């Protein structure tokens, strides 16, 4: 787990022992154990002493690992300027690459050596070599902030506007990483500054995503578009107000940035800053001109995209400028009914103080207290109960709130709506009775509060079915046993005159019959 | 490390602490995180004495942390020493975590300022102003611009230029106003060694607050060229010659030109080339043996009485005697 | 102390095999 000799006297620049060492041993290449030759180690130290005595005993200036990491490589990213130039008098290649297809010149870019950068190109380095993902020098000169750097390379004529796999120039780098130094040399440079990454980003939707300003306002004054649209149709105050980044966004619309722009989803700023949540950038929105009631896709305004994320004073906040909750989607849904469905009970109070109706009614048929009751939400359900519900509101076929708290299975809607006046004679579009879907679904304790507060186990269906017909079909023994101790009679028959035991001999239940 | 004397004490500050903001680790980290990230208010000084607050672009403070290249006499950029990218998480992380440690411890008008990054000297220039107007109606806006002589520490030199403009914006229209700043035009020549602080005003009707945006602006002085071979031979003659374009509104008089090096020319020595009329070009070429085997830098001033220590450098390699 | 570089595994986090790598191209998909 120790170094070879070698290396050890490589790193400390020990000549003496080196010179002893090599005349017992004469092999210069010693491999450690990551097969980093004594050469790489005087390389990354630059112990320029052991350097030339190893290339006086034979060491390859050119070894080539299994990582295609040469000394070369080490001394251009360490800055080893005096390295650099022995190696190269020596026989340095000055084209290899390692295994991610770096050039020595990549690594003295990306660490902002201007004089080690200078020297590689002085002895025919290429100034366009790219690495696996398309980078070049100049990307990686961009990447790191080193604006020498970015300014030798462009002295030398790398190509200002070169993509890399993911068609991103140096600007793109630039915005991206925050430098608005390289940002500003490349574009007094000639760099286009409204050139489209794969997915149609400018540099100013990447300099509006990242919250990086200086850069949003050089590439603002070298005449980049601020209506610019990426393939989803994204402007940068998409971006920005999606981002939350409020001095973007209060410069974009200084600027003159439209705000009632929209993308593939028919999505607005206001949109994407009320499913984010960022209150601020909202607020900024609308005091200049903003469609607090716009619609998108499926027919969404901001409401219900702060509804669904349960985001309070969002909310507060669009209901206080105009914001009204009536309107609907597609499906029907009120910013009521998606708040009801996620359980938010704060953006609930916030919606019915700014008279939100509750007798508003979806496509199915749903009030705010039936979504509450199919979901489970029973902190919604008591607030809604609290302030004007109906308990026993039903749409076309005739469902109430508790005929979906039973489907669902919720008994704490069940226990809740009860004693607050959800009837147990509620039927349905075929006359069935909340009792007769807890029958058939086994929901025995459902059924004991049902039949608790005057559930009725002879209610009759359209074609004359009771519960009783129902769980003794479903085999459900206990459950007839409990109704049959609440005046069920099994004697009773249907339209055709099917009894309970009828219904069991069709299933074939034993324990029923 | 930084040396940062306390008017005293010295105190050594890692650069690392000031970009990070920990302030504890030496007593004077405070301070020189303050000089990179203090933000600027302007205040309005109405002629009732009131002091009103003013709707201002945002100055950046730390900018273009420049220091002299290793093995060439390039600029390199250190900023990134000093500071994280504005706007950026680490930035946003510093910056929260200073202001906690001291809390602990303790509009419908926009206006953009376009101005060049430099005026030459007794020389002409553009700046665009451009004001956007967003309220429903239209406004009356009066614009004032002005120019003053600042020293490079802050301290003002002398008042050079005002101008007052009386606009109407019409609603939802941006205007975009183009002013010419010229030389001729200052009620007096600007202090030897200060800088330009251009400022834009807008105010309208009575809305209490005003529009405001600054510049600094440099000034540009002629080129001096130096022509002088990038190689030269030790105890060989060596020639430079050195040219200026005298692009300047009067002829340069009482002309002096000083050339030194260590390395190249013992001393200095001061010739006297003759006047120069605008328009026209001085070509001086000197003369000189190199002494000093390794880089040397030849060094060249030129005076006159429009401007003085104007200093341009070039540097020779001179090399040993082929053997 | 003064004798921790004499180790391979120290070496190997000296000489950083990372920075002589493509680390990636981010994109942060929105």
């Amino acid at each position: 787990v120790r170094l070879p000799a070698l290396h050890i006297a490589a790193r400390n620049d020990d000549t003496r022992t080196a010179a002893v060492l090599l005349q017992n041993d004469p092999n210069p290449d010693v491999l450690s154990k990551t097969g980093f030759t004594p050469l790489h180690i005087a390389a990354h130290y630059e112990n320029l002493n052991v350097a030339q005595l190893l290339l006086n005993r034979g060491a390859s200036v050119n070894f080539t690992p299994q990582n295609g990491i040469t000394p070369l490589h080490i001394a251009s990213r360490r800055g080893n300027v005096i390295m650099v130039r022995l190696l190269l008098d020596r026989g340095a290649q000055i084209e290899t690459k390692t295994k991610d297809e770096l050039t020595p010149l990549h690594c003295a870019a990306r660490n902002g050596h201007v004089r080690i950068s200078e020297i590689l190109l002085d002895h025919g380095a290429p100034i366009q070599a790219k690495t696996k993902n398309g980078l070049s020098p100049i990307h990686m000169a961009a990447q790191g902030d080193h604006l020498d750097c970015v300014r030798l390379l462009l002295q030398y004529d790398a190509e200002i506007d070169d993509i890399t796999l993911d068609h991103l120039t140096p600007l793109h780098v630039a915005a991206h990483c925050g430098h608005h130094r390289v940002a500003k040399v490349l574009l007094d440079k000639g760099a286009k500054p409204n050139s489209r990454a794969l997915n149609g980003f400018t540099p100013l939707h990447i300099a509006c995503k990242k919250n990086h300003v200086r850069v949003m306002e050089l590439l603002l004054k070298t005449g980049a578009s601020i209506d610019a649209v990426t393939e989803s149709g994204l402007t940068p105050l998409h971006v920005a107000s999606f981002m939350g980044h409020l001095p973007i966004v209060k410069n974009l619309l200084q600027r003159g940035a439209s705000p009632n722009v929209s993308n593939v989803k028919v999505e607005t700023p206001l949109h994407m800053a009320a499913r984010a949540g960022h209150t601020e950038v909202a607020k900024y929105l609308l005091q200049n001109k903003a469609k607090v009631n716009a619609k998108a896709k499926d027919d969404q305004t901001p409401l219900h995209c702060a509804a669904r994320i349960g985001h309070t004073n969002m909310v507060k906040l669009l209901l206080e400028n105009n914001a009204n909750p009536n309107l609907a989607t597609t499906a029907g849904h009120t910013p009521l009914h998606i708040a009801a469905r996620e359980g938010h009970v704060e953006t609930v109070l916030a919606l019915l103080e700014k008279e939100a109706s509750q007798a508003c009614m979806t496509k199915k048929g749903f009030t705010p207290l039936h979504v509450a009751a199919k979901y489970g939400k029973v902190r919604v359900a008591e607030l809604l109960l609290e302030r004007d519900a109906h308990p026993n509101a039903a749409g076309k076929n005739g469902l109430t709130p508790l005929h979906v708290a039973v489907h669902h299975n919720n008994l704490d809607i069940v226990k809740l709506l009860l004693p607050r006046g959800g009837s147990p004679h509620s039927p349905a579009w075929n006359g069935y009775t909340p009792l007769h879907i807890a029958a058939k679904q086994n929901q025995v304790e459902v059924a004991r509060s049902l039949l608790q507060y005057g559930g009725s186990a002879n209610a009759e269906s359209v074609q004359g079915v009771t519960p009783l017909h129902l769980a003794a079909q479903e085999g459900h023994a206990e459950m007839v046993a409990l109704l049959l101790s609440k005046q069920a009679n099994g004697n009773l028959g249907n339209k055709s005159g099917l009894t309970p035991l009828h219904l069991v001999a069709q299933e074939g239940h034993v324990p029923v019959a | 490390q930084i040396l940062h004397p306390s008017a005293g004490s010295c105190d050594l500050v890692p650069v690392r602490a000031v970009k990070e903001g920990t302030l504890g680790l030496t007593p004077a980290v405070s301070d020189l995180f303050a000089a990179i990230n203090a933000s600027c208010v302007v205040w309005k000084c109405c002629e009732d004495g009131t002091l009103e607050l003013t709707d201002s672009n945002t100055k950046y403070v730390g900018n273009n942390i420049s220091t002299k290249g290793v093995g060439s006499d390039r600029c390199e950029d250190i900023t990134q020493n000093y500071k994280y990218p504005e706007g950026s998480l680490q930035e946003k992380e510093v910056l929260e975590r200073v202001e906690k440690e001291k809390m602990e411890r303790e509009s419908p008008l926009y206006l953009l300022l376009k101005a060049p990054s430099s005026l030459p000297l007794r020389g002409d220039a553009q700046i665009s102003v451009t004001l956007v107007n967003h309220s429903e109606q239209e406004k009356a806006v009066q614009l004032a611009i002005g120019v003053q002589a600042v020293h490079y520490n802050g301290v003002l030199a002398a008042k050079l230029w005002r101008k007052k403009l009386h606009l109407t914006l019409s609603a939802n229209l941006e205007k975009i106003i183009t002013i010419g700043l010229f030389f001729s035009n200052f009620e007096r020549n600007p202090p030897e060694n200060t800088f330009l602080r251009l400022t834009a005003m807008a105010t309208h009707s009575e809305s209490n607050l005003s529009c405001f945006a600054q510049e600094d602006i440099a000034i540009c002085r002629p080129h001096l060229a130096i022509k002088m071979p990038e190689k030269a031979e030790q105890y060989q003659p060596l020639t430079a010659s050195v040219s200026l374009q005298n692009s300047l509104d009067a002829p340069m008089e009482d002309c002096v030109i000083s050339i030194l090096g260590r390395g190249l020319i013992h001393r200095e020595r001061s010739y006297r080339f003759r006047s120069v009329w605008p328009e026209n070009t001085m070509c001086a070429k000197f003369q000189f043996t190199p002494t000093h085997v390794g880089l040397q830098r030849l060094t060249v001033e030129v005076d006159c009485n429009m401007f003085q220590n104007l200093t341009n450098y070039k540097s020779v390699t001179v090399v040993a005697p082929e053997l | 102390e003064e004798l921790q570089d004499d180790y391979e595994d120290m070496m190997e986090e000296n000489l950083e095999q990372e920075e002589y790598e493509d680390p990636d191209i981010p994109e942060s998909q929105m």
